[PDB]
């Protein structure tokens, strides 16, 4: 379900892959914003729900159904879901969500590395954190290195929702290992790759 | 106005059962089909079942057939779901929804988080993320259960540049989270930076200063 | 007739007959 990037006032057309022509015209579209309940926009393929602007519209026949946003207002940016339903027997099947996001000028991440606190090492775990601040587009690759050894499977990633102000993303990667393994190595680095970086950026520290 | 109010968040061990309520107000509760919809964190929506206005007719999604039960009591205007044999897969926010206008989902409850895990309630540990143009610093909110956790800086004095990342579930079964803030580098010796983390489920509140 | 009342009518027919 590929994410859509577009500026305000652009057109978007979401498609729903029906099975057995759905039934009659029983397809609906829901919009959800982070931290919020979904809101119905279209049902019955084409009739709008109460309070939904005319800029939303639905259409289609057979297996092909479509939600068109003729021009995106700032409040239209959200995740959109297709709902196929029927009456005999009743059934209601959400499709995968499609995020619609604000397109923006490219912005390179600012990278920071944080060595584990002496507080945490007292407890026997060592968490190294790599911060990527205010970047667009969302696609970014963090690559931990420990004594020139590429790492995999010992880190977890987290990404903020697009910022209300500058429409940028931020990412945090936490490399976690035991205090014993942490002291067997000297150099810790996270290498960042992004569309805004002409060359990969490496932030690093030597333990102690 | 139609209003659906669900019961509060629940914590369950695997294999246990859970029963969420949904109290309706502002309408007769005798006209509308009701639905239960769930959403795992970071995932899509998933329909579970439907109940006819009398409550004598139901139709669950096939995945939950034999383990879910939905009921309705008009005199109390309450809608119920009962999920059993809970697994970690069942961790989700559960929504009740009324179909009074279309027969679909026209009005929603606020939702109820149900966390199925063998882990027990646990307040966060908090560790500084020390700063080395602009500087960065933060707090590592680690090994807490369950969600959610709220974080603030200087008890609301700081907002610009703050980022509080979504929690990630560790292999231990406890959640971990980081909150960061960008500041001018000159202020590292002239301003006190204190993260405030409140874990409501454990009623734990911790403050942590972040020196260089 | 409008789509909202019609689908609820079909749902009424399924549950009345099962």
């Amino acid at each position: 379900p590929g994410t859509l990037s577009l500026s305000a006032g652009e057109r978007a057309t979401l498609s729903c892959r029906a099975s057995q022509t759905m039934t009659k015209n029983y397809v609906a579209w829901y919009q959800q914003k982070p931290g919020q309940a979904p809101r119905l926009l279209i049902y019955g393929a084409s009739t709008r729900a109460t309070g939904i602007p005319d800029r939303f519209s639905g259409s289609g026949s057979g297996t092909d159904f479509t939600l068109t946003i003729s021009r995106l207002a700032p409040e239209d940016f959200a995740v959109y879901y297709c709902l196929q339903y029927g009456s005999s027997p009743p059934i209601f099947t959400f499709g995968p969500g499609t995020k619609v996001e604000i397109k923006r000028t490219v912005a390179a991440p600012s990278v920071f590395i944080f060595p584990p606190s002496d507080e945490q090492l007292k407890s026997g775990t060592a968490s190294v954190v790599c911060l990527l601040n205010n970047f667009y587009p969302r696609e970014a690759k963090v690559q931990w290195k420990v004594d020139n050894a590429l790492q995999s499977g010992n880190s977890q990633e987290s990404v903020t929702e697009q910022d209300s102000k500058d429409s940028t993303y931020s990412l945090s990667s936490t490399l976690t290992l035991s205090k014993a393994d942490y002291e067997k190595h000297k150099v810790y680095a996270c290498e960042v790759t992004h569309q805004g970086l002409s060359s990969p950026v490496t932030k690093s520290f030597n333990r102690g | 106005q139609v209003q659906l109010v669900q019961s509060g968040a629940e914590m369950k061990k695997p294999g246990a059962s859970v029963k969420i309520s949904c109290k309706a107000s502002g309408y007769t509760f005798t006209s509308d089909y009701m639905h239960w919809v769930r959403q795992a964190p970071g995932q899509g929506l998933e329909w579970m079942g439907i109940v006819n206005p009398s409550g004598s007719g139901t139709r669950y999604a096939q995945k939950f057939q034999g383990r879910v039960t939905m009921t309705r009591d008009t005199p109390t205007k309450t809608f119920y779901i009962e999920l059993t044999r809970l697994k970690s897969d069942d961790t989700a926010v559960y929504y009740c929804a009324s179909g009074i206008l279309t027969g679909l989902f026209d009005y929603w409850g606020q939702g109820t988080l149900v966390t199925v895990s063998s882990a027990s309630t646990k307040g966060p540990s908090v560790f500084p993320l020390a700063p080395s143009g602009t500087a960065a610093l933060g707090c590592l909110v680690k090994d807490y259960f369950p969600e959610p956790v709220t974080v603030s800086w200087n008890s609301g004095a700081l907002t610009s540049g703050v980022h509080t990342f979504p929690a990630v579930l560790q292999s231990s079964g406890l959640y971990s989270l980081s909150s960061v803030v960008t500041v001018p580098s000159s202020s590292l010796g002239t301003q006190t930076y204190i993260c405030n983390v409140n874990h409501k489920p454990s009623n734990t509140k911790v403050d942590k200063r972040v020196e260089p | 007739n409008s789509t909202g009342i019609d689908f609820q009518d079909e749902l009424d027919e399924f549950f009345k007959n099962v």
